[PDB]
């Protein structure tokens, strides 16, 4: 139950964590060993990770797929790359975090669940906001640089993290904006 | 992971033939000076074995470091030895073998790694002539 | 079925890896494939492209060797992600590589461009990743791949001396110069 989280969590998944496409992840729900009680934490868990499944497929789907091959904003284009780009390096944390949890499992053979909650609860909260800024992008088609104004006006988030998390994705944008706006002028 | 290791070895046996049977007084003024120059990079062969058996003696050497180790010396070894099998595989002798490496000195013009060892067998096997 | 310490998800992690790896292979042997001092069917500006590609070949190689030996599995695979894919687009960047992706058989054998048309589709994937972070790997094939042309240039520059072997430069000559006269001087020409 402890490392296998760790394999799920990472994006990886396992018999006693079922990817549904339609599910994202989900338990079995049915296992007499493990009492009610702990499952529905893991589905709480395992939230954080249907997110980190589906954020990759879309990282993966649209990023590096192909050598520039109706390539269109919504479909394609220097931007939409761009915001992939920059998705994956404003999920790092994450990624040492899950990391620096097995050093500690290593160090000790016995840690509860609730250990686990606490040290990856803060990202319990950036994930589902994220989501909204990619969900948007997706179903508007959003082209070209109207995704530079989608991302800005969640840039006025009530979230102190979200919003540093997003400046960072405009940053690496406008670089490319600033990079075309250096050769017309 | 030896058989990968093992074509700089076809590349001594084969490049060594060479420098005995083209250094007799019947080949010609050149192909004595390309043998001749071709010697020293054999003494510098050797060279290298020679430290890299001290590192094996110190426990502190792996088959995986001796790989990476021998990779600039398995392209020097390349260049000679296919140039040695075309020099004798057209009975080339006098001036034929120093076209020959004016040449083959163009067909790598980019690489630098190997330009230079050729650039160096001509002005060493053009000195007779 | 039976495993020491094997659930079925350290298996999926340990393919991920493995498309990888298979690239390498693939890839090691697309470059590692010398001219043979007889490359017809490629020509002086294919036979650059590959010796490059080997240095970069050479420095992934490195850093593969660099791995501290001891480290966590998981671990192993999100520190070699971002390579993992870099090299996957240099892999399909060419045909070779593209191909056998592994949800595909070897039997399409893309053509890989050759000649000036290479040496331009190159640029045209240049801009095309630009802004990409996959840019700077494109950038010195490009540079490396682009001296033999300045050396035509030179020779048919400051010289005039006329030289090539397999026609790639698009400049071309004739046996009308040799008429050597104004009507078949102009006959003799230059492609478009």
């Amino acid at each position: 139950m402890i490392h296998e989280l760790l394999l799920a969590l990472s994006g990886y998944p396992g018999s006693i964590f079922t990817w549904n496409k339609r599910s994202g992840l989900q338990v079995s729900q049915d296992f007499p060993f493990l009492h009610p009680s702990e499952t529905s934490v893991l589905n709480r868990l395992c939230r954080l990770g249907t997110d980190y499944i589906r954020f990759t497929e879309f990282i993966e789907q649209y990023t590096g797929h192909v050598q520039q091959q109706q390539g269109q904003g919504g479909l394609h284009g220097i931007y939409l790359r761009a915001f992939c780009t920059g998705l994956d390096s404003v999920l790092q944390p994450y990624r040492q975090a899950l990391l620096d949890l097995e050093q500690e499992f290593l160090g000790d053979p016995h840690l509860s669940i609730s250990h686990v909650n606490y040290f990856l609860d803060q990202f319990q909260l950036l994930f589902p906001s994220v989501m909204v800024v990619v969900e948007q992008i997706k179903s508007q088609k959003i082209h070209g640089c109207q995704i530079l104004e989608t991302v800005y006006k969640h840039s006025c988030g009530g979230l102190p993290p979200v919003r540093s998390a997003l400046e960072k994705i405009l940053a690496v944008c406008h670089g490319v904006m600033y990079k075309q706006l250096s050769a017309w002028m | 992971l030896v058989h990968r290791i093992l074509p700089v070895a076809a590349s001594y046996s084969a490049v060594t033939r060479f420098i005995e049977e083209k250094s007799s007084f019947e080949y010609g003024q050149v192909n004595h000076a390309l043998a001749a120059a071709m010697r020293t990079l054999v003494k510098e062969h050797l060279i290298l074995v020679s430290q890299l058996e001290q590192l094996h003696r110190q426990g502190l050497l792996s088959l995986q470091k001796l790989w990476f180790y021998i990779q600039p010396a398995m392209r020097t070894m390349d260049i000679l030895a296919s140039l040695a099998t075309s020099v004798d595989k057209g009975e080339c002798l006098g001036g034929s073998t120093l076209s020959l490496l004016h040449d083959r000195s163009f067909s790598y013009t980019g690489d630098s790694q190997a330009q230079e060892l050729c650039l160096y067998l001509t002005k060493a096997a053009s000195a007779p002539y | 079925h039976v495993s020491g310490a094997s659930p079925e998800s350290i298996s999926s992690l340990l393919s991920e890896v493995a498309e990888y790896g298979t690239c390498y292979t693939r890839l090691s042997h697309f470059s590692l494939q010398p001219v043979l001092d007889s490359l017809y069917s490629k020509g002086l500006v294919f036979q650059a492209f590959t010796s490059g590609l080997r240095r970069y070949l050479q420095y992934y190689r490195a850093c593969v060797l660099s791995t501290p030996p001891t480290l966590s599995l998981l671990t192993i695979g999100f520190l070699f992600k971002k390579l993992g894919r870099q090299l996957r687009y240099l892999a399909e960047l060419c045909g070779v590589g593209a191909v056998l992706p592994g949800t595909c058989g070897g039997g399409p054998r893309a053509a890989f461009p050759t000649g000036v048309k290479l040496l331009s589709y190159l640029y045209q994937e240049a801009l095309h990743n630009c802004s990409n972070e996959h840019y700077p790997v494109l950038l010195s094939l490009l540079k490396t791949s682009c001296e033999p042309y300045t050396r035509f240039i030179h020779d048919w520059v400051y010289s005039g001396v006329f030289r090539d072997a397999y026609g790639e430069f698009m400049i071309q000559v004739n046996h009308e110069y040799l008429s050597f006269r104004d009507k078949l001087y102009w006959t003799h020409g230059y492609v478009l």
